[PDB]
């Protein structure tokens, strides 16, 4: 598959970003697209050469290396540059295959960047008696920005069956051009399964924050990229 | 010092405007055609052994075929439409003069397009026998020309008429030459 | 005015 | 140059069929249909310049001269939820796709044996669950979402509220939800 | 058959010459200037009715050039056989003294698309007003080409299109005089 780095990036107005892409082995063409507020076309490379370019300032620029991986580089970043930047490879004029994207956020400053707090809520006794099913709920609150990935782990192994996480998150203070965020997810297993003290249930959130090299202006903890989690053993 | 040539030609063949359309994609190495996509066949065929690996490789890229098979509408008929007004419906009026080179010459120059009918008349009556032509000459600047010649000794008091019919005139052009 | 369409040159197989 | 999709969004119940449409203003070398999941991963469904193609419950038709494409989803499924793009390889531009704005699709489960209930959990946190897919949830209260216990062929809707339950859900909850404690 | 549109591209090594052109019934609609990277219409007025995005041509040429290289190795470096041109000199319209006119040098049925062409007036080079087409495709995969020289018809003057091509032993010199 097509790969991209990095997955997320926060940047302050006026800084510069470098995004990486590798095409599918065999593919010799690379396409960059910007998806903001439907995708817009940025650049096309084949065999190391810029073949074509969309309607973007010279601030946006890139290149492709001899092994066909490429770099997109943006320079005098603006708030409007905030977007999912997608990379694709293909044989010319054939099917396009897309990578997972670089989710790039450009802010005026970082002072409003907060990691989440994470907590887990054990199933009610009322549910189990009623349905023979147990729903754990995880809550991730107070984060900004919306750059999070939530996963459940049961006995140290990732789980998708029986899981729902919110399509996309809600603002802690709805009327506010800068609010913090919340997100919930449920995990449902059977009655007997939760009622078994050996079983370990972990909810976790991967927060994508500031990097080690970001300038920090504030007194509180530096809101770096990290993992906040909560756990709960099955109560018999 | 040795030369090596590659040619790629996409040929759109139109029969009665856009009713029947054939697409011909041809690769030519040093004057020898090696492989083609003919919309009439629906896949790449090697013409020579040279082109055999290209036909097999390309025939296994399903996207490419699907694309070529629709090119008859997406490409051929499309370009016809874009270009109709200044290619297909281009009309330039022929400039017709008649002079004796005996032998009467009817020159028909600067016309478009290439279909034309040139006739001679000795006293208002046809002369298909004795008619020598250069054939249609393509000038390279979107005009054609032709010279049509009649072998006759001109007896004075006679009339000779060069009649020219061409899509650029509703009724034909006639130049006369007397005495 | 209106745009003329292009067919892409197919790459012959490598090696 | 212009690529119109219809409709702009759509809500189905699992098992329903529909047609997504795409109209475009110029000749197009090829046309491609994508599914984009919430994480942002685009998946190609069809490379289709002309004719009709089937792949399972999905099929597509492109009529090149008329300049439209239809995308058929038979027997819809919760996993089909996401955004559907037609994108277009304009015949006069090499190496570029032009995207429409997408059609957002949401497919909710067909809850055959509803058991609407509201529960309170310990570490706040109320859980409205097991209600059928026609229930709207009023907007801390999250929207509904399906979960699939894939291996016992069981799906259920739920929502969450925090900062007692009976207040939180208000919002037309079924005429006989199960409310303990 | 009624009409034919041809998208024609060629690449010549080791000269590193590339051409991309559109042909309608044997006339050029446009070609791409590789150096300046712009569409050059055979007649200026075509640029009103139509556009072509030149970047697409440059891409095709890159691929053509890579294809040629692979194709050269496959044929074990079989070089092209020189095919020498046929040359006709001829005028725009029928010649008359003191009335302006154009000499057409038509060069046809040659291959590798490389020629050197000079007009000579009374044995000496002329280059005032000269213009030329690019190389034009033929169905036998050879080439045509046109050279133009505006001139004032006179009674003294002898003209020569001198064509150099590797398929010939000595430069071909083609006489034209007003008789
Ligand atoms: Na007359
Ligand atoms: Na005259």
């Amino acid at each position: 598959g097509v790969t991209q780095s990095p997955t997320h990036l926060i940047k302050t107005r006026g800084q510069q970003a470098t995004l990486r892409c590798s095409p599918i082995s065999g593919h010799t063409s690379v396409y960059w697209y910007q998806q903001a507020l439907g995708l817009q076309f940025l650049l096309w490379y084949d065999e190391g050469e810029e073949r074509n370019r969309g309607n973007f300032p010279p601030r946006f620029s890139g290149r492709q290396f001899p092994n066909y991986s490429s770099e997109l580089n943006v320079n005098a970043l603006e708030l409007e540059d905030s977007a999912l930047y997608l990379c694709a490879s293909s044989q010319i004029r054939e099917t396009q295959y897309f990578g997972p994207g670089t989710r790039l956020l450009v802010l005026e400053d970082l002072k409003n960047v907060f990691p989440p707090e994470v907590a887990v809520f054990e199933p009610s006794e009322a549910e189990i008696s009623h349905t023979q099913k147990a729903t754990l709920v995880c809550l991730a609150t107070g984060f900004y920005p919306d750059h999070v990935e939530l996963s459940w782990w049961v006995n140290g192994k990732e789980v998708h069956s029986g899981v729902c996480t919110d399509p996309q998150p809600l603002k802690e203070q709805p009327a506010l051009n800068d609010s913090r965020y919340a997100l919930s997810s449920r995990l449902r297993v059977s009655a007997t399964f939760w009622q078994n003290p050996r079983n370990h249930f972990r909810c976790q959130v991967q927060f994508y924050g500031l990097s080690e090299n970001d300038e920090w202006t504030q007194d509180r903890a530096k809101p770096v990229t990290q993992i906040v989690s909560a756990e709960a053993w099955g109560r018999a | 010092r040795p030369r090596f040539l590659w040619q790629l030609k996409f040929e759109c063949h139109f029969f009665n405007g856009t009713e029947r359309v054939r697409l011909l994609e041809r690769c030519i190495y040093n004057q020898e055609e090696s492989v083609r996509f003919d919309s009439d066949v629906g896949e790449y065929r090697a013409v020579t052994e040279l082109g055999r690996p290209d036909a097999e490789y390309w025939n296994s890229q399903k996207d490419l075929l699907e694309q070529r098979r629709a090119a008859v509408d997406t490409y051929c008929r499309h370009n016809y439409g874009v270009g109709e007004s200044f290619t297909v419906q281009r009309r330039v009026e022929p400039k017709v003069t008649v002079y004796p080179s005996n032998l009467l010459v009817c020159s028909v120059s600067g016309f478009y397009p290439g279909s034309i009918e040139v006739r001679w008349f000795r006293n208002g009556q046809e002369e298909k026998a004795g008619v020598v032509s250069t054939g249609l000459i393509q000038n390279g600047d979107w005009t054609f020309q032709t010279l049509v010649m009649l072998e006759t000794v001109p007896r004075s008091g006679e009339v000779y008429t060069c009649q020219v019919e061409h899509p650029s005139v509703t009724s034909p052009l006639t130049v006369e030459w007397r005495a | 005015g209106e745009l003329i369409g292009i067919l892409n040159a197919a790459k012959v197989p490598a090696d | 140059i212009q690529v119109e999709q219809s409709p702009p969004d759509l809500i189905l119940q699992e098992g329903a069929n529909s047609t997504l449409r795409c109209n475009f203003s110029d000749s197009v070398n090829n046309l491609q249909w994508f599914h984009q999941n919430p994480w942002g991963q685009l998946i190609n469904l069809f490379y289709i310049p002309s004719g009709t193609k089937q792949n399972g419950r999905l099929s597509a038709t492109t009529v090149a001269t008329e300049r439209y494409s239809l995308l058929y989803i038979s027997s819809s499924q919760t996993t089909d939820s996401g955004v559907y793009f037609c994108a277009v390889d304009r015949g006069s531009t090499l190496g570029r796709l032009y995207f429409g704005r997408g059609t957002q699709l949401t497919v909710w489960p067909d809850i055959q044996k509803p058991d609407p209930a509201v529960y309170q959990l310990r570490d706040s946190v109320c859980l409205f669950t097991d209600f059928d897919s026609q229930t709207n949830v009023s907007q801390y209260i999250t929207d509904k979402c399906v979960l699939d216990m894939r291996s016992m062929d069981f799906k259920s809707n739920s929502a969450v509220a925090w900062s007692a339950c009976a207040n939180a859900f208000n919002s037309i909850i079924p005429e006989d939800t199960f409310f303990p404690s | 058959e009624e009409h034919v549109i041809i998208q024609a591209e060629f690449y010549l090594n080791p000269d590193q010459s590339g051409e991309f052109m559109f042909d309608f019934d044997g006339d050029e609609i446009f070609h791409v200037d590789m150096a300046k990277k712009e569409t050059v219409w055979r007649l200026e007025e075509f640029g009103r009715f139509a556009s072509f995005e030149a970047q697409g041509a440059l891409a095709n040429i890159a691929v053509d050039k890579a294809n040629l290289e692979i194709m050269t190795k496959r044929s074990n470096y079989t070089p092209i056989t020189n095919v020498p041109p046929e040359v006709t000199v001829l005028t725009n319209s029928p010649v008359e003294l003191r009335e302006p006119n154009v000499l057409i040098c038509f060069i046809d049925k040659f291959t590798p698309p490389v020629v050197n062409v000079t007009w000579l007036r009374n044995g000496k080079p002329v280059t005032t007003g000269v213009s030329e087409t690019v190389f034009l495709p033929r169905e036998d995969h050879l080439f045509r080409k046109f050279h133009y020289l505006p001139f004032l018809p006179s009674t003294e003057d002898v003209y020569d299109c001198r064509v150099e091509h590797w398929g010939l032993d000595e430069p071909l010199l083609k006489h034209w005089e007003f008789d």
